[PDB]
């Protein structure tokens, strides 16, 4: 009962999105360096937390 | 008459037709964490393919689920008539949890 109920290993798509968001976000989503920099920082912070 | 109260339809219900006993497994959705159930005789190939650890994920209708650790049971499909003169399909297991009208 320390386990959170209804949780299951992520699909290979959802899992690849984790190694992709670290790279692919930068060229694809937006090419503005401000948003790129700030988003990479957000990803680092939130992964760490 | 062995009628049971079905909560979802807010009505008493009654068993018209029995199927034979099917082995059934549980499949949990990956994205939402939703839980579904499946005839093992239909998906036998893929299920045994997951039991061999080769392809570990079962796709149905573009929604993909993971097979649960055990969740292998023997259930009977039932056609449950409603007081409206209505028909539902319900598992033995679920119709069993329901509440009797006369006990």
């Amino acid at each position: 009962k320390l386990l959170v109920p209804d949780v299951s290993p992520l699909s290979p798509t959802a899992e690849s999105l984790l190694s992709m968001f670290e790279k692919v976000v930068i060229p694809k989503l937006t090419s503005d360096e401000e948003d790129r920099r700030k988003l990479v920082s957000l990803w680092s912070e939130t992964t760490l937390q | 008459k062995r009628r049971r109260w079905l909560t979802d339809h807010q009505q008493y219900g009654h068993v018209v037709s029995h199927g034979l006993e099917t082995s059934v497994v549980d499949l949990s959705h990956t994205e939402t964490g939703a839980v579904l159930t499946v005839s093992t005789k239909a998906y036998e190939q893929e299920i045994e393919a997951v039991r061999m650890k080769t392809n570990a994920t079962i796709k149905v209708d573009g929604m993909v689920y993971n097979l649960l650790p055990n969740s292998e049971r023997r259930v009977v499909p039932l056609t449950v008539q409603l007081d409206s003169g209505e028909k539902i399909d319900m598992t033995s297991e679920d119709f069993d949890r329901c509440e009797l009208e006369a006990f």
